[PDB]
């Protein structure tokens, strides 16, 4: 396999912590240290920025995360708020706020439905909101289950299920009970030694990988009650375990792992400046899957790789940005 | 991760030994210029430097100028000192803003001299939360008096 | 022209000797008189970082001894200037000279302090 650099982009002055794909696929977002969101738009062989969003925030945006509908965007910062942006006038503006967390704001994510929001911060805590429209917000839980800073949140693909990544080397997931009508946690995945930083659901949503301080990536696979393998679960809920750990193929910390749903490729960003690709192997078995390293790029920037994301919409291009304060495009062929 | 089989050798650091082959002359980074950059940061609280104290010294500091990675060891006053994530954190500040970037800081309590050094270190290895610390201005005020040079 | 006219045309100069020359000028004019200097911070700026990549050992000292010595001008006027020098000091950082370096470090470390807590 080989990996190409398509695009370069240096928007934003400083470090640039998340890029995002837009459900079209022709556009994407981006925030940073500049504490200022730039909208992407693709003409022709070349990408630009279209918008520039400034003032939102009064300190670093750390993630921006667009919704499954795509109308409307949302960031994390640390100024302990996430912003809803709105393009209702044909440009976008800031309509409403969320406030709430004690600390600066790590993450956000919407779920498949689209009117759930849930974010995390450095206050251990996970909170979840509720979306009836957009001059609407309501907080629909406060969790604290988490004993350390929570790095990120990640809603499930094809159900509503979160899944949280803390600086206490544990994942945890949350579901609603119905006859309850509150929000619990379900299962807490141990097995990293150091922070985790990053979690992406495969395509169906059975699978998960997560990455971390530790150096390495874990596979996760979901067994409910009843499996052939043998697993029982005490609680009536579902357990994750720990099936596949890469080991050896980072030198630092990964700060982020993105799990295509188009191919099932597997993309990392490494604190040392390297993207690698992992496939799983044709013969894997489903109890202990082997993944296998295609191609990497150590050199991929110059700084601290901080983000990736696969693109839902054109299979095999991936995107990135470092503390090198640049964003490039990539195009992998198996 | 794992170490390179001892029959190989990467081409790219072969050829750029040879490239090596072929004043003008380029002054490599060492022990001592790192020390150098660290050894007048004051102490928080007291009228002393780090040198004066003991807490950085130039044979705690490990650096490779070719593999970009610089290693400092930073010893506290007292086995449960209270300022010794604000005194590492003053240590990267400086190495922040005085190294090129390819070089990658690591920053850790002397092994056995803190109480609390699994957890000092893992805080100061964190670039996230060392970055939201620096937007602290009351922190990033009295990291900056450490670091003034005067 | 003004002598001040010719020391900044003499940024320019393709000869090593005089750009030693208007430099040691340069730099107690920035301390002495930063009120007047301010003014030509635009062209100050821009000439001083290109002379600190000059094959000059001395010129490239000089350069970054300057930039240093602009921190001295009005802070007010230095801050839409504080991005780029900072990402601009970072390469004299790396530079094959001890020497130089270590101009580098203390002329970048001024300009983090521009926008300080601190007074
Ligand atoms: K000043």
């Amino acid at each position: 396999g080989r990996l190409i650099l398509e695009h370069t982009l240096q928007g934003h002055k400083g470090r640039i912590w998340g890029v995002a794909w837009h459900p079209k696929g022709n556009v994407f977002a981006s925030c940073g240290e500049d504490k200022a969101i730039r909208i992407w738009s693709l003409t022709g062989n070349t990408w630009s920025t279209k918008t520039i969003l400034s003032d939102g925030h009064k300190r670093t945006i750390r993630e921006i995360r667009w919704s499954p509908c795509g109308q409307y965007l949302a960031s994390a910062s640390f100024d302990a708020t996430t912003a809803i942006w709105s393009k209702s006038s044909g440009e976008f503006e800031c309509n409403a706020t969320l406030e709430g967390h004690e600390n600066e704001v790590k993450s956000v994510s919407w779920s498949r439905s689209g009117g759930l929001l849930a974010t995390c911060s450095r206050d251990k805590s996970v909170w979840i909101w509720e979306v009836a429209g957009d001059d609407e917000f309501e907080c629909a839980a406060v969790l604290n289950p988490h004993t350390q800073d929570v790095k990120r949140v990640v809603w499930h693909p094809t159900k509503d299920i979160l899944a949280s990544a803390s600086y206490d080397n544990t994942i945890k997931m949350f579901a609603e009970e119905p006859i309850d009508n509150d929000w619990d946690c379900t299962a807490t995945l141990t097995s990293h030694t150091s922070t985790v930083w990053g979690i992406d659901f495969d395509a169906d949503g059975e699978r998960l990988v997560s990455c971390s301080d530790d150096t390495t990536i874990k596979i996760w696979r979901a067994y409910h009650p009843g499996n052939t393998a043998g697993v029982a679960t005490p609680d009536q809920q579902t357990v994750w375990k720990c099936v596949c750990t890469v080991s050896g193929q980072h030198s630092r910390a990964i700060y982020d792992v993105s799990w295509c749903k188009l191919t099932g490729l597997i993309a990392t960003a490494c604190g040392d400046d390297g993207i690698r690709i992992f496939k799983e192997s044709s013969d894997s078995k489903p109890d202990e899957p082997t993944f296998e390293q295609i191609t990497a790029e150590e050199g991929a920037h110059d700084q601290d790789v901080n983000s990736v994301q696969w693109n839902p919409v054109v299979a095999g291009q991936l995107i990135s940005c470092s503390d090198d304060g640049t964003i490039k495009i990539w195009k992998v062929t198996e | 991760g794992r170490p390179t089989e001892i029959e190989n050798i990467n081409p790219n650091v072969y050829d750029r030994i040879k490239e090596r082959v072929l004043e003008n002359v380029p002054d490599p980074f060492d022990k001592r210029e790192i020390f150098d950059l660290i050894r007048n940061i004051n102490d928080p609280e007291h009228p002393l430097t780090l040198e004066e104290l003991h807490v950085v010294q130039e044979d705690l500091i490990r650096i490779n100028d070719s593999q970009n990675s610089v290693h400092i060891s930073f010893t506290p006053t007292i086995p449960h000192c209270s300022m010794a994530t604000l005194i590492g954190l003053s240590i990267r500040v400086k190495l922040l803003r005085s190294l090129p970037p390819r070089f990658k800081v690591t920053v850790e309590i002397t092994p056995g001299t803190h109480a609390s050094e699994l957890a000092v270190n893992k805080q100061l290895a964190d670039k996230e939360r060392v970055a939201a610390a620096l937007e602290n201005n009351h922190l990033a005020e009295v990291i900056n008096q450490c670091i003034a040079a005067k | 022209p003004t002598l001040l006219s010719l020391l900044l045309e003499a940024l320019s100069c393709p000869d090593s000797v005089v750009q030693l020359s208007t430099l040691s000028c340069l730099q107690p004019l920035l301390l002495e008189a930063p009120q007047i200097m301010s003014l030509h911070v635009d062209t100050l700026v821009t000439k001083f970082l290109n002379l600190s990549s000059s094959y000059s050992m001395a010129v490239r000292i000089a350069a970054l001894q300057c930039m240093h010595a602009l921190t001295r001008l009005p802070t007010s006027v230095l801050l839409p200037y504080k991005s780029q020098v900072i990402r601009a000091l970072a390469k004299p950082l790396d530079d094959k000279k001890r020497l130089v370096r270590k101009e580098a470090v203390s002329a970048r470390g001024e300009w983090f302090l521009l926008g300080s807590p601190g007074s």
